[PDB]
RNA sequence: GGAAACUCAAAGAGUGCUAUGGUAUGGUGACGGAGUGCGCUGGUCAAGAGUGUAAAAGCUUUUUGAACAGAGAGCAUUUCCGGCAGCAGAGAUUUCAGCUGU
């Protein structure tokens, strides 16, 4: 039960169910002993002729041709029987019928965006160290000597053209994530009123922890261990 | 389950170009069903929106559409939209830059000799009058009828709601165009110096000053998606601005010439621009493709509208001419001015008008209802356009029938809820995200001759 | 936990039933404090479930001598024995909140099956009651509750000191 | 807003409703927006019961609507889907949320309990009893609504052990109105009548009496009069002993009649033995009532029992058999009368004669009978 | 899939028609 | 400064109004109703056990069993119904209530 209980999305904190009591109907009596005068009464007089039907079950647990021509006495039966009776005859004949059946120069300014792209192929590649630079007197080839990569902000062939708030957004992946991937899938979602219908809006709002605000938690306990 | 409207509910995601944690496997699980669950009921509201959109619609061959006249419309349509179709003829100022309010209530007039009027349009209350005797430009609202900024023969002025001088910027030095960003409480300014500045409202501070770099800026329409400001310049280049960066964000090469207007969709998808070359252009914003080119137009056009449904208000001078579906991307949605023998690829106008006697100085739509206000040289006239706004609007973002006391409170809950002007970029999804920088995987600090071969050994 | 809630009053007996409970350890803090007095918050606490009426200014006077002596009359017992469920009497009774800590034990030894409350929560539950009225009744009673209590003062003044007419 | 999250529990119902081809989206954006009107002036401020009166009567209109309109497109009389029985659930929770805002006016009370009974076999009888047993929490006073509950669960269900309790009940609560009291003592009779008749029935096809309406009977007369008691004299007993006598006389009075039209609607009941039946109220009414009803004033209501007592053999009807056997009972009650009184004699004599010549060849048996009575 | 006349009364009532009012107010011709 | 008001706005204070979802209808045939079984509540009786004692009595008991009285406050599953007529019955021409087979 920790275990449902830590994935639990919902605890309502009344946990440990309370023993609920019969409601105070107006149906009953709500202290079985006799009340009133009346009710005093009314029972002595019925223990000394006692009501309890079961005589009055006994009785009307009695009642093809059966079927066409008593078609009235069925229905002085059915005006007869009491509650539990009609119950038992309704019993009794669901189950004898269950037992019977079964824009050229547009180009230039993409141009020059491509120029203020792509890796920043800067050269510095030494200027005049070692081999006799300035005034005529050339050096050797392979003056390759620095071809450094200051990185660009995309390269040229992932872009899509080709086919102060940095506070804004948050230093690294946070922890339960393994990727911006399935972080931005947490965020990609408004829970507000605006955005979402109000049904949406409360089940994207209810908190987990869900107590009452002024009764005792007890704590919990469990079907046999 | 299924909603045949989901995309329009939909949202975008990152994604690398599955896991072993149990807890983080079910969470995620968790996370796609809410979104999935969030969606749905999302788009079940459809059911739920109260009115329908307008139209009209041709019911025959020999009746087109753009030959339907003010009058008939009038004829055809009940008293009160009859009677929102309102005409002002203020003769003896100038030209009238027009301007609505955010929801369609309040109209603020501007005459370019001196007169600003803001007026409640649909009743019969003005609640300022004020005859300003140096040559106006442009005004706008701020947040509500009860403050409006108006850009005066140099400095830009801004008055309360009966019309007191409330605050001369002595910054702003020549505006020609004047924005408010709504949720952003930010009033931006572009004009004869080739300076854009964005000025906070409620602070009262200026937050930017941005050197344009090419010269006076000859047009300006705000991104209602991005809060990003489309400047148009006289080299045909339109710049998209935020008041983070000292560059602009983008510079799209749209006309020949200059560019004469920009208007931007309210998705923040399309973008028109008219050039002085008579070139009309039809931009993606998103991916910046280049989606339509109406050259050789008979006349530049000096202005452009886009509704909230997408009807697209051409203006030329005297003329006024709409498109319906014309931000589309496909060629059979590029907006014609005749079909060449009946052609139904062609996208003919959806209506048009003539103002015959003088030039009209700007286009609006009225927000929420289905009229064009232009304004011209003799006042006012609004437009019975039929496909022209949003009739299910949302009434806890702006609302047309808001009292004195919903006013009050929603000024104090927008105060409270306006957004920095830092948070502005190109994409607005893109402050609850990681840097660019700083690895897309989290780290786990784990990962944080024969005689010269007998010759070595020496 | 304060289960149901007894206000006895001229026109009747109400029985209400304690929805949310208030707070016991911050029962004297400031919005605790207050909430019973603002009128939209107690209703998230209080909501009524019976409320028996009197026959008249008799049974009235019968039963305002009957509270104020603190004993339970037959037309109490009908009322709570209407309301409140027949809980068990050795485990885990049901709580009712009551004004008087000497009408408990008359309502004990009719109902054993009933603890009952009169400590300061029951205290300001109740005065929450006495300072909203008519509000929490919802309608249902007969007659004017302050024009009741004219009436029935008078009654029980003139009983309490036997002003004869003769 | 509630409303709205009303009205987005109002979406899966015509999603099933569109579905199911029967309603189309710009019908059901209509009974939407009507229904968006109803939801608004439901849990907005300034609400009335007229208001949620209205909601449930078109809600009405378009259950039946759309009964009609499924027969006539999908030609069945039940989709077996959502849009069925979410209609009617959608009344029941108007009802009930109408009766949680404004539980005073019994005709809102009554129209959720009729339409929660013709319901029919998709509701449940503990859901009645469990609004029945709120709106009896909230009247226990207004005495129909404990007559209507003992009536529901009697003559349909017929369930004699709750109908006692909630009788039991109610006279615990208002022990005040006689109305309550006969109701009680009709169905005890009706329940021993049944009785007496299913012992009949199963006679003809193959102790416990009237005594339970006697004793009844006897603490309805003594509780009604200890109530007339206390609520004439209200305040307090100033009032001299004239004043306490003539309380006491009109509280007999008030009690006698009460009698008198219990044995008039008494009669009726003629399958049990109605003889013992009547003749146990007239030895119950004929002994001492502290005041002197015979030997003192209240002569005209003993004469009236001195009149019952003799035509209680001759409730009969014209064919006079039962005269031609116990006339000189009548006639010795007659004599036994006038033996006292004075000018009582002459009445009851002069009454006995009317009464017999306007109850009873066959004008010659009555001439011997107008012989007798003369 | 035929119509139904007591179908059309309670739709007229159930959609909110008032297309017999309109027929009525401009059929009426003040007659009396 | 003054006067007028079914004038137009900007704000402040107080009062009134059930102003009531502590986690929203009894039910997306995934369903409902009926019945059964399990579960639950109360008192009574009996048994156990402790404690006490000469024996007791008494008192305690989250120990069990029995019949009784119930609650609507839980959980199953194929036990039936939400299929069709024929027929009588029920209430105000619509709905309601059982027998013989599909």
């Amino acid at each position: 039960i920790v275990q449902q209980n830590r994935r639990a999305d919902h605890l309502i904190f009344p946990l440990n169910k309370p023993t609920e009591h019969n409601h105070a109907s107006a149906f009953t009596r709500t202290q079985d002993v006799p009340q009133t005068e009346l009710q005093e009464k009314v029972d002595q007089v019925l223990q000394e002729s006692n009501l309890a039907n079961p005589e009055k079950d006994s009785k009307f647990e009695e009642l093809p041709e059966e079927m066409r021509k008593r078609t009235t006495e069925m229905r002085l039966m059915r005006e007869l029987m009491f509650r539990e009776e009609r119950k038992a005859r309704r019993l009794k004949k669901i189950k004898s019928k269950t037992y019977r059946k079964i824009v050229a120069e547009f180009q230039e300014e993409k141009k020059r965006v491509i120029d203020d792209e792509d890796d920043k192929e800067v050269d510095t590649t030494l200027p005049g160290w070692g081999e006799w630079a300035g005034a005529g007197s050339k050096p050797k080839n392979k003056k390759r000597k620095f071809i450094k990569k200051v990185k660009g902000v995309v390269n040229k062939d992932k872009r899509r053209d080709k086919n102060k708030n940095l506070k804004y957004q948050s230093s690294a992946v946070p922890f339960p994530f393994e990727n911006r991937e399935q972080y931005e899938r947490s965020l990609r979602m408004p829970i507000g009123q605006e955005w979402t219908s109000r049904a949406s809006h409360q089940e994207l709002i209810k908190p987990r922890i869900m107590t009452k605000p002024g009764q005792v938690i007890d704590p919990l306990k469990a079907p046999f261990k | 389950k299924e909603r045949e409207n989901q995309n329009k509910f939909e949202r975008s995601t990152y994604t690398n170009n599955q896991t072993k944690d149990k807890k983080l496997r079910a969470g995620l699980k968790k996370i796609d069903e809410q979104y999935k669950k969030a969606v749905s009921s999302a788009a079940a509201t459809d059911y739920l929106l109260p009115e329908s959109n307008g139209y009209l619609e041709p019911e025959n061959e020999l009746e087109k559409t753009f030959k339907v006249q003010q009058s008939e419309i009038k004829s055809s349509v009940d008293v009160s939209t009859a009677n929102k179709a309102l005409d002002l003829s203020l003769k003896e100022f100038g030209p009238y830059h027009i301007k609505y309010a955010k929801n369609g209530t309040h109209l603020l007039i501007t005459g370019r000799k001196g007169h600003v009027a803001s007026m409640d349009w649909r009743k019969g209350q003005l609640r300022a009058e004020l005859f300003l005797n140096e040559t106006c430009h442009s005004a706008t609202y701020l947040q509500n009828e009860q403050y409006f900024a108006v850009a005066q023969k140099k400095y830009t002025f801004i008055y309360d709601h009966e019309g007191t001088e409330l605050h001369r910027l002595k910054q702003h030095i020549e505006a020609r165009h004047l924005d408010f960003l709504p949720y952003h409480y930010l009033l931006v300014t572009a004009g004869e110096t080739g300076w854009l500045k964005y000025h906070d409202v409620s602070t009262g501070q200026l937050v930017s000053e941005l050197r344009t770099k090419a010269g006076p800026t000859m047009a300006m329409a705000q991104n209602p998606w991005n809060a990003v400001m489309h400047l148009g310049h006289s080299n045909g280049t339109v710049s998209l601005w935020s008041p983070s960066m000292p560059e602009p964000l983008v510079k799209l090469l749209s006309a020949r010439g200059p560019v004469n207007s920009i208007a931007i969709d309210r998705s923040g998808y399309y973008m028109a621009t008219t050039g002085a070359d008579r070139s009309m252009k039809i931009w993606d914003i998103r991916n910046f493709k280049q989606l339509h080119s109406v050259e050789s137009l008979p006349t530049p056009g000096t202005n452009v509208s886009i509704s909230d449904t997408g009807l697209l208000a051409l203006s030329r001078g005297p003329h006024v001419t709409l498109w319906k579906d014309a931000l589309k991307l496909s060629g059979d949605s590029k907006p014609c001015f005749g079909s060449m023998g009946g052609n139904p690829h062609r996208n003919t106008p959806y209506m048009s008008h003539l103002f015959a006697g003088n030039k009209v100085e700007n286009l609006g739509f009225v927000p929420f209802e289905d009229l064009l206000g232009v304004g011209h040289q003799t006042g006012i006239t609004n437009l019975i356009v039929p496909g022209a706004g949003e009739a299910n609007y949302d009434a806890l973002e702006l609302n047309p029938f808001e009292t004195k006391k919903q006013r009050q409170e929603q000024e104090v809950r927008t105060l409270l809820n306006k957004l920095p002007a830092d948070t502005i970029t190109l994409d607005p999804n893109s402050i609850g995200s990681v840097d660019k920088r700083s690895s897309t995987i989290r780290l786990n600090a784990k990962d944080l001759d024969v005689i010269e071969e007998a010759l070595s050994r020496f | 936990p304060i289960e149901y809630l007894l206000f006895e009053e001229p026109t009747g007996y109400a029985v209400f039933k304690v929805k949310l409970q208030q707070d016991d350890i911050g029962s004297r803090l400031k919005e605790v404090q207050e909430q019973i007095n603002d009128f939209g918050a107690f209703t998230k606490l209080i909501e009524l479930v019976s409320f028996a009426p009197f026959k008249g200014a008799a049974e009235a006077l019968e039963n305002a001598n009957d509270i104020s002596e603190g004993l339970v009359s037959e037309s109490l017992k009908a009322i709570l024995d209407l309301n409140l469920p027949k809980a068990s009497s050795k485990k885990k009774n049901i709580t009712l909140a009551i004004s008087d800590k000497n009408l408990g034990p008359s309502i004990k030894e009719e109902f054993p099956y009933v603890d009952c409350i009169s400590n300061e929560l029951a205290q300001d539950l109740i005065r929450g009651v006495r300072l909203h009225g008519e509000k929490l009744f919802k309608g249902l009673q007969s007659g004017d509750l302050e024009r009741a209590q004219l009436g029935l003062g008078h009654a029980y003044s003139r009983a309490k000191v036997k002003f004869s007419v003769q | 807003s509630k409303t709205r999250y009303y009205l987005e529990q109002c979406i899966p119902e015509m999603d099933d409703l569109v579905e199911k081809g029967l309603f189309t989206k710009n019908e059901v954006s209509l009974i939407m927006k009507k229904r968006t009107d109803f939801e608004h002036r439901l849990n907005s401020r300034g609400s009335s019961i007229n208001d949620y009166i209205k909601y449930i009567n078109y809600e009405s209109n378009v259950n039946k609507l759309r009964a009609k309109r499924c027969k006539r497109i999908l030609q069945v009389k039940k989709t077996n889907s959502l849009s069925d029985w979410s209609i009617q659930q959608r009344i029941g929770f108007i009802y009930q949320r109408g009766t949680n805002k404004f539980p005073q006016d019994l005709k809102f009370w009554a129209m959720y309990l009729n339409y929660m009974k013709a319901r029919g076999n998709q509701t449940s009888y503990k859901k009645i009893h469990n609004i029945y047993n709120q709106l009896l929490k909230l009247h226990p006073t207004n005495v129909d609504i404990w007559i209507s509950c003992a009536k529901y669960e009697y003559e349909v269900h017929a369930n004699f052990k709750s109908c006692r309790n909630i009788f039991q009940n109610g006279l615990r609560f208002n022990p005040d109105v006689p109305k309550l009291w006969y109701e009680y003592v009709k169905f005890e009779l009706n329940f021993i009548t049944k009785l007496i008749n299913r012992r009949k029935v199963m006679g003809l096809i193959n102790a416990l009496r009237g005594d339970i309406a006697l004793t009844i009977f006897d603490v309805c007369m003594k509780t009604l009069g200890k109530h007339y008691i206390n609520k004439h004299k209200g305040y307090y007993a100033i009032s001299d002993s004239k004043m306490n006598i003539e309380l006491n006389k009109e509280t007999l009075n008030y009690l006698f009649s009460e009698s008198l039209r219990y044995i008039k609607l008494f009669d009726e009941f003629l399958d049990l033995e109605r003889d013992y039946l009547i003749n146990h109220v007239l030895q119950f009414w004929k002994n001492d009532m502290y005041d002197l009803s015979l030997r003192k004033d209240l002569p005209e209501l003993y004469l009236k029992t001195v009149m019952i007592d003799i035509t209680l053999n001759i409730r009969y009807m014209p064919v006079e058999k039962l005269d031609i056997d116990q006339l000189q009972l009548s006639v010795k009650k007659y004599f036994a009368y006038i033996s006292k009184l004075d000018s009582a004699s002459v009445k009851s004599l002069k009454n006995e004669y009317r009464s017999y010549l306007q109850d009873n060849a066959e004008d010659d048996p009555r001439y011997k009978i107008l012989d007798l009575i003369i | 899939p035929p119509p139904d006349e007591e179908e059309q009364l309670l739709a007229k009532f159930v959609f909110g028609d008032t297309t017999d009012l309109q027929e009525n107010l401009a059929k009426f011709n003040a007659d009396f």
